[PDB]
């Protein structure tokens, strides 16, 4: 085929965490990790979000179907984070003490 | 007028170099608080870590800041000098211009 | 020459020649071979030293966009980061085949003089992770 898009992002995307979400609600984003523990979001411009953290998983779905927002998760080896990027507001951050692999 | 001025262009040549020492601080004094600051993101996390040598581009920055602190306190010092053998010669200089 | 001379008395001892050996030093080649080989030690060393800053340097970089605080020093390893890191992956093997070059120059040197300095290595050895080459050159002449 021929791929019917194409972009550059300057930042080096961690393997194993990519996700892509509405967290508009109806416009999909990209989140994906980086080096020095920053999240970022690609919209359709790149936000970073400072995990200040090495992050070790990410995803993106429907926590609370009353609303048709993606909740963007970002695992970490002591922590888990449920973040609302629309509203920037944590839908809940546990402390594992197991590990987010 | 001729000998007058060789000593206004050495203090000015001091005020310039004095000036130069403290813009090249000011990007050493940047350089070491960002290493500190990594540093300290690095401490407040739980998760262990390799250094990664920023303990050593932290003591680096911290030598270019020791020396260049140390040639501004000398430059400070120079220039003090040149300004009070100025002040001498351009007394001597009003001097010979109401005599 | 070293090699040349075991092979040869091999083939010799085993196709029953008894043949006559004479040997002869240049006095200097070992400065030479000592002279050409520096570089690459020099091009190793500073490529482990850059590398091992390298990835230091990026968690600095992500963060203000690098306007006016890094130094032009490490400024010329932020570009060239990605060719310094592709290279330190073949870096090792240069690395362990110049040793064991200059290990086996030094044996042999000595060896044509009678001697046998099969001992001698691991001061070599040490030398070579610090490397001084006058130092180096020292070693090499006086012991």
């Amino acid at each position: 085929l021929q791929p019917v898009f194409t972009l550059k992002l300057r930042h080096k995307i961690s393997p194993r965490m990519v996700a892509v979400g509405r967290y508009d609600g109806t416009h999909p984003c990209l989140a994906a990790a980086t080096q020095a523990g920053k999240v970022f979001i690609h919209n359709p411009d790149v936000s970073l979000l400072n995990i200040n953290q090495t992050v070790s998983c990410l995803t993106a779905g429907v926590l609370n179907p009353e609303l048709g927002y993606d909740a963007l998760l970002v695992g970490t080896q002591t922590n888990l984070l449920a973040y609302d990027v629309y509203n920037n507001s944590d839908l809940f951050y546990r402390e594992v003490a197991d590990g987010a692999s | 007028l001729e000998e007058y001025f060789e000593l206004i262009d050495h203090h000015f040549e001091l005020r310039i170099n004095g000036e130069k020492l403290e813009e090249l601080l000011s990007e050493r004094a940047v350089q070491f608080r960002a290493i500190q600051r990594r540093l300290l993101t690095r401490f407040k996390d739980k998760t262990p870590a390799p250094l990664q040598h920023l303990d050593t581009l932290l003591d680096g920055t911290y030598k270019q800041v020791i020396a260049l602190a140390d040639a501004v306190e000398e430059n400070q010092d120079n220039l003090f000098q040149s300004f009070t053998r100025l002040k001498s010669a351009t007394h001597l200089v009003i001097l010979l211009i109401g005599l | 020459i070293s090699i040349l001379k075991d092979v040869l008395s091999k083939e010799a001892t085993k196709r029953k020649i008894n043949l006559n050996i004479s040997y002869e030093i240049n006095e200097v080649s070992v400065k030479h071979t000592l002279k050409l080989i520096h570089p690459k030690l020099e091009y190793q060393l500073l490529l482990a030293k850059k590398v091992q800053l390298i990835d230091a340097l990026k968690e600095l970089q992500v963060h203000e966009g690098n306007t006016n605080f890094l130094i032009p020093e490490y400024r010329c390893i932020l570009e060239e980061a990605d060719h310094l890191q592709e290279e330190y992956k073949k870096q090792p093997a240069h690395l362990e085949r110049l040793y064991g070059m200059i290990t086996d120059l030094f044996i042999d040197k000595f060896k044509f003089k009678g001697t046998n300095v099969k001992t001698k290595v691991p001061l070599l050895l040490e030398i070579l992770d610090s490397y001084d080459q006058n130092a180096l050159i020292a070693f090499f002449d006086a012991a």
